[PDB]
């Protein structure tokens, strides 16, 4: 609950969920 | 980029995209957002997705994810000429083919000054005129392919030197390979 | 080796989370870009690029959610509980042939 | 009753269920419901490309995109009515098992949607191409042939007489259409600004 | 610190696998060093 | 689709309605011979929450309930045969939700049956708790308005207990 | 003219400490080839 | 004066060769770093050469130029609270913040903030701007922790 | 468990 | 050997019912109404008594479901432990030695 | 801290969707709400941020395990309301206390 | 080169995938496009007037400055008299509407309703939807579009209702898998 249009401007959207995407990478399937 | 032989693209062939149309607006917007600059305007557009390729693509990409990507036709192998793309669907060699999803800078006109430059993935007159031509950077115009890639449940793996198909396995649970640094 | 199969189970579920994150991060890529358009366009061009943003919205993300994420869609080994059995008994060796 | 009967006994890609959605979309269009014909007709198009003839089109697919194309046209959403009918034209062209009448009627309604949205040169090109194939194959006295000839003549009439019926002129500007110094307080609509515009010596350049 | 994990588990390849549930003896040590912080008035 | 029952006006008689005071408002809710008196009034459209009006009976009470109630059509209607009964409840933090009227019952087994269109005209019905005294009006079948107004059953779990135990 | 060359200590720090090839999403402002507003009109505005 | 004109036009690069001559002339027809008594004109111009060489991008050799300015202003103005000293310790803090070095530019920033709070207000542009450098130090500290302690791959 | 299925196919 | 299936059911992950407690007893007991409507006494041991055990009270008074009511009927002991946990008796098992 | 470890042991064993691990989460949110009141420290805004996540996750499970009419799910919505008003988000606290009543 | 004015869109998203099957790629469009340096950069928010190191966000008519979001707090949260400046964002700056770009230089007059592009004097009689009415005055609908662009699009908010919803049930199966392998540990 905040000001949505200023949230898009400063960018706690795309940038905040980019690091969630990076933290969930985990390299290597198993290396069988 | 050599459109197969010495044939010009005909309307009985690959369909035309009308100027100031709704699909002209969609192609312009996804091509301007990727380069993040308004100086890049579209000057020709074609439809190369015959319904045979659409039905086969939808069957394979069932439950996967679909991302839009751009491929340079000049960097394409000359087996994948535009005449051949109209029936086969941009056939992939055993080494695999790379794909850029999102922002990219056009070659020769960089918009990124860092370590890398987010350049497009591949797969004395030379300075006399260049002192008044390449400083202004006169228009050189590109031929790309906006292709929908069915990347679904990718596995993150590091640099492409070991992500090539000559050594990478691609376990059957997966059908794509996300790249790290 | 228990973390080897645990990586087999969880990296598939985390690749599902990675592609669900990828489609919803790229709807943020639409919105945070268009916020910069509003502050950079004269009002004549904003009405045109609102139509182009509406058209790009309805063409890319127009239908349903294409990823299904369902146990039926998952492989057959997302169903069992990794049964363990055995022993590590440390005894002597027999003294007779 | 039969939607869960056919999603379960025939899978998600069913021939009987795809024909159910086409019949419901057809009776919704016949009763002039307009909306609630796009959601069933879109299920016909999303199924018929895969369930029958994935080499391209069908009569069910053509009737699906035409039922969608008519309804989105007449609901004043003219923009995606162009994209729906153009997709019907491009799929149907280089394809057997569909006669000349399918690829000519689809082109004709593409030009009818393109004239209603307003591009007059582009709609005349498709209306002329649909006219030519209809003259050669299916006679010259058939009502579809006469409607295509009337449509080609109508777009030549509209692009040639719009400039004379409503000359460019310099209206909507108070002191350029009476009204403000005449008694009325603005007009806004073009159909009234043209009506009260007095011709003058300066307008003869236009 | 993002990498926080007691020794109770040894299975980790991401940051979400780190369980912070204290061990059985771990509770009795670092709950025990809390009544000796104070010393009933001065 | 749906069903559209409009009340028009209300009439009540010189019994327990007399000691209904001049301060307590009422609430009128239509039902399915099923569900909860609690959950019908929480859902806004099916119930009316008028304040009690005109504040001087002098006679048997007469008082206005306009508006039409749009209730979800059930093409199968679980728990067997459908019925339509309308209740009146004492909406106050005094004497709580009570039974003041039961009104009509029955709709026809898998309606489009005995009771569909013979309640569509303007009729006069009979609340009964317990003796007689008459008012209601009207019913109809909706033209399926548009975007799926709720269309979920409001199951009373106590009556679902005894019917499942009986089966 | 020349490059932007920011004056903030933080915007310089993000230029020579972090790079965009490591993150899927990144702020790009202390990396772009932005004009420096040239001389005379910088004094005006 | 020409070094000042290049400053107001954002052309900091040409300002460095101009100020370097100003150091050279002021050194020999005035004092120096020690020079028995110290002069405020020499100490001011050493502050200028470290400020302008910060702006080009080199933090490492602008550091000794501002240390000499802080020592000279310590001997001219004496005590610790004077506003000239508090401009220079702000320059040490911003030099540190340019070349990483967190948790020590915090205490350098807070020293400027506490003096400017009770002699210029909680609202003055010289205090809110230091507060902006505190907030923007917190964004860089959050990013640095999330790019070096998040590498669990 | 499906690996236990394959073990029993080889064994008794 | 009698409850042979529920031992093997503890080898499965199952599916988590994405509904409330009222939502669980809604779709479970409404299933019981119609499956008892179709008839046949062979259904009875499957779900008309197995899915019957779904109370519609969050509150349980402790004297029933006590720690010492597991003495009058041991069948629910082998269901509250064997992954039944309060939330299909068809195929046989060959009774050979 | 004792409630902090108990939340860590119930979700390790029974998971994070059981009534027992929701009771530990709600009591930890109430405990950390008393910690801010007693100390009255202005640096405890990060303490209230983790107070919001624990009570919000407690509300979601309690709606889907006990219904919207139960003593546990009512005062968890009330504690969550007081915490959002404490953050300064004043009208999310409005709708939450409006939902309690 | 690289003398592009203003601040470009500063947010990048980039993934690089590698696929192995031909049926996984559907070639859809063939695009011939032009990089042109002599065109005007339409996508450019100017730099801040005060600090010249942030992109501007707020235009203040009282100060006549293209301020950024950080220096807005610097010079407007000062002493109490300079705290009442009516600050609109940089979109609402007084600026010319522009010319048609199909016929050069005649100033727009109305807005076409069915197609989202406005009209001019030359093209009014021959517009796309030139003939309740499709032609309506220009000032009103731009204020409605600006207010509509503040709330999220309904079709992208439909991605919020389903892509988020699917994440909790992947976390539920992941919590089941992790709990399973931790008891086996």
């Amino acid at each position: 609950m905040s000001r949505r249009v200023e949230r898009l401007r400063r960018g706690e959207g795309l940038l905040s969920f980019g690091v969630v995407h990076d933290s969930l990478a985990v390299l290597g399937p198993t290396v069988p | 980029t050599s459109v197969g032989g010495d044939v010009r693209l005909s309307e009985k062939d690959l369909g035309a995209v009308l100027r100031d149309s709704d699909e002209w607006a969609f192609l312009e917007y996804l091509l301007q957002m990727s380069v993040r600059t308004s100086r890049v305007r579209l000057l020709q557009a074609w439809h190369i997705a015959t319904p045979h390729l659409v039905s086969a693509f939808e069957r394979r990409t069932q439950g996967r994810l679909l991302t839009y990507s751009f491929v340079d036709t000049a960097s394409l192998d000359e087996d994948n000429s535009l005449q051949d793309i109209a029936r086969r669907g941009l056939k992939i060699p055993m080494t695999g083919m790379r794909f850029a999803v999102g922002n990219f800078s056009l070659p020769g006109f960089p918009l990124m000054r860092g370590g890398p430059a987010e350049a497009e993935d591949p797969f004395s007159k030379f300075l006399d005129a260049a002192r008044s031509q390449l400083l202004t950077g006169e228009r050189r115009i590109f031929e790309y392919l906006l292709c929908q890639v069915g990347v679904g449940r990718s596995v993150v793996v590091e640099d492409e030197k070991e992500a090539c198909g000559s050594r990478f396995s691609l376990l059957w649970e997966y059908d794509s390979a996300y790249l790290e640094k | 080796q228990l973390s080897a199969m645990k990586e087999r189970k969880t990296n598939y579920l985390l690749a599902v989370k990675r592609e669900l994150l990828s489609e919803m991060l790229v709807i943020e890529w639409m919105e945070t870009f268009f916020a910069h358009l509003r502050l950079s366009l004269s009002p004549a061009e904003f009405l045109s690029y609102k139509h182009k943003f509406d058209l790009a919205a309805a063409n890319i993300f127009g239908g349903a959610v294409r990823v299904d994420v369902d146990l039926d869609s998952m492989p057959a080994w997302m169903s069992e509980k990794f049964i363990l059995q055995g022993s590590f008994s440390v005894t002597t060796a027999p003294y007779a042939v | 009753e039969l939607v869960p009967d056919f999603l379960f006994f025939e899978g998600p890609l069913s021939l009987r269920l795809m024909l159910m959605e086409l019949l419901i979309a057809a009776v919704a269009f016949q009763h002039k419901q307009y909306a609630a014909a796009i959601p069933p007709g879109l299920k016909v198009y999303h199924a018929s490309a895969l369930t029958v003839n994935p080499n391209g089109c069908h009569w069910t697919g053509v009737a699906a995109l035409r039922l969608i194309g008519k309804s989105l046209m007449e609901l004043r959403r003219f923009s995606e009515a162009i994209m729906v009918l153009e997709d019907a034209v491009r799929g149907g062209r280089k394809d057997p098992s569909l006669p000349f009448f399918v690829t000519c009627m689809n082109r004709y309604w593409l030009a009818v949607a393109l004239s209603k949205v307003g591009r007059f040169r582009d709609a005349r090109k498709e209306a002329a191409g649909a006219l030519v194939v209809l003259e050669d194959r299916l006679g010259e006295n058939h009502p579809a042939t006469l409607s295509a000839l009337f449509f080609v003549a109508e777009l030549d009439q509209t692009v040639g007489c719009e400039d004379i019926v409503a000359p460019p002129l310099k209206i909507m500007d108070g002191e350029d259409t009476l009204l403000r110094e005449f008694g009325k307080a603005a007009s806004v609509d073009v159909g009234e600004l043209m009506l009260y515009r007095p011709i003058g010596p300066e307008d003869l350049e236009i | 610190d993002e990498w926080v994990s007691s020794g109770i588990s040894r299975l980790a390849n991401c940051v979400a696998d780190l369980t912070t549930a204290p061990s059985a003896v771990g509770v009795l040590e670092m709950l025990g060093e809390q009544g000796k912080t104070g010393k009933p008035v001065a | 689709a749906a069903v559209a029952v409009n009340v028009s006006y209300f009439f009540l008689q010189v019994e327990i309605a007399q000691e209904l005071p001049e301060g307590t408002p009422l609430a009128l809710a239509v039902m399915y011979r099923d569900e909860k008196l609690c959950r019908v009034c929480q859902q806004p459209e099916r119930v009316v929450f008028k304040s009690v009006y005109s504040r001087r009976p002098k006679e048997p009470l007469i008082m206005d309930i306009n508006r039409t109630f749009f209730l979800p059509f059930f093409y199968i209607f679980p728990s067997g045969d459908p019925a339509l009964d309308i209740v009146i409840v004492h909406e106050s933090t005094n004497k709580l939700r009570k039974i003041i009227a039961r009104t009509r019952l029955d709709l026809g087994p898998s309606y489009r049956r005995l009771g569909l269109l013979r309640r569509a005209r303007e009729f006069l019905l009979l609340p009964r708790m317990e003796p007689a005294g008459f008012i209601k009006l009207a019913a109809r079948v909706a033209h399926f308005p548009d975007g799926s107004l709720p269309s979920s059953f409001l199951w009373d779990l106590d009556v679902l207990k005894r019917k499942a135990d009986a089966l | 003219p020349d490059a932007w060359h920011p004056a903030s200590p933080s915007l310089i720090w993000e230029r020579n400490s972090t790079n965009v090839g490591t993150r899927s999403t990144a702020n790009v402002f202390p990396f772009e080839r932005i004009q420096a507003t040239q001389a005379s009109e910088t004094r005006i505005l | 004066t020409v070094a000042l004109y290049f400053f107001r036009t954002r052309q900091y690069g040409q300002a460095l060769p101009l100020v370097e001559q100003v150091l050279a002339i002021r050194k020999k027809h005035l004092g120096d770093f020690d020079a028995a008594e110290p002069h405020a004109r020499v100490a001011d111009c050493y502050a200028n050469i470290g400020l302008l060489h910060r702006l080009l991008g080199h933090p490492t050799e602008a550091f000794p130029c501002v240390l000499i300015a802080l020592d000279m202003r310590m001997r001219i103005y004496q005590t610790r609270e004077t506003s000239g000293v508090q401009d220079l310790v702000l320059a040490l803090g911003c030099l540190q913040h340019q070349a990483g070095h967190f948790r020590a530019a915090l205490e350098a920033y807070k020293e400027v903030w506490t003096f400017r709070n009770n002699t210029l207000g909680v609202t003055h542009p010289d205090t809110v701007n230091v507060e902006l450098l505190l907030r923007q130090l917190e964004k860089d500290l959050a990013a640095q922790m999330q790019e070096d302690k998040q590498r669990f791959v | 468990d499906s690996a236990l299925r394959r073990r029993d196919y080889v064994a008794v | 050997f009698v409850h042979a299936r529920d031992f093997e059911l503890a080898i499965r992950h199952q599916q988590v019912s994405q509904q409330s407690h009222e939502g669980r007893v809604c779709t479970e007991l409404l299933q019981v109404v119609k499956t008892a409507e179709t008839g046949n006494a062979s259904h009875l041991a499957g779900l008309q008594r197995l899915s019957r055990g779904a109370v519609i009270s969050t509150y349980l008074d402790p004297l029933v479901h006590s720690p010492i009511v597991n003495m009058y009927a041991p069948d629910e002991v082998l269901m509250n432990f064997l992954l039944g946990h309060t939330p299909e008796t068809g195929e046989p098992s060959i009774a050979g030695p | 801290n004792c409630l902090q470890w108990a939340l860590d042991a119930y979700d390790f064993h029974l998971g994070s969707e059981t009534p027992l691990t929701v009771g530990t989460a709600y009591e930890l949110a109430m405990a950390i709400f008393l910690l801010r009141k007693a100390t009255r420290s202005d640096e405890a805004l990060l303490l209230v941020e983790t107070a919001a996540r624990l009570a919000e996750a407690s509300l979601r499970v309690r709606t889907q395990l006990f219904g919207r009419q139960h003593v546990t799910t009512l005062n968890t919505a009330l504690l969550l309301g007081l915490l959002l008003a404490d953050q300064g988000k004043h009208r999310r606290a409005m709708s939450l206390i409006e939902a309690v009543i | 080169k690289k003398v592009t004015p203003g601040v470009l869109p500063q947010y990048t998203f980039r993934h690089d995938y590698v696929v192995y099957d031909s049926s996984q790629v559907l070639p859809r469009f063939f695009l011939l496009f032009e990089m042109d340096p002599s065109l005007e950069e339409l996508f450019a928010v100017p730099l801040c007037d005060n600090c010249q190191d942030n992109p501007a966000c707020i235009w203040c008519p009282a100060d006549a400055a293209r301020l950024c979001a950080s220096c807005d707090e610097l010079i407007h949260q000062q002493n109490r008299l300079v705290s009442r400046h009516i600050r609109v964002p940089l979109n609402e700056m007084p600026r010319a509407f522009g010319t048609c770009r199909r016929h050069p230089g005649e100033v727009y007059e109305l807005f076409c309703s069915i197609c989202h592009v406005a009209v001019c004097r030359l093209c009014r009689g021959n517009h796309l939807h030139a003939a309740g009415r499709s032609l309506m005055p220009l000032n009103k609908p731009y204020q409605a579009v600006l207010h509509m662009a503040k709330k999220p699009h309904f079709v992208l908010a439909a991605r919020r209702t389903e892509l988020e919803k699917r994440l909790e049930e992947v976390q539920k199966m992941l919590d089941g898998v992790r709990r399973n392998c931790r008891e086996e540990e």
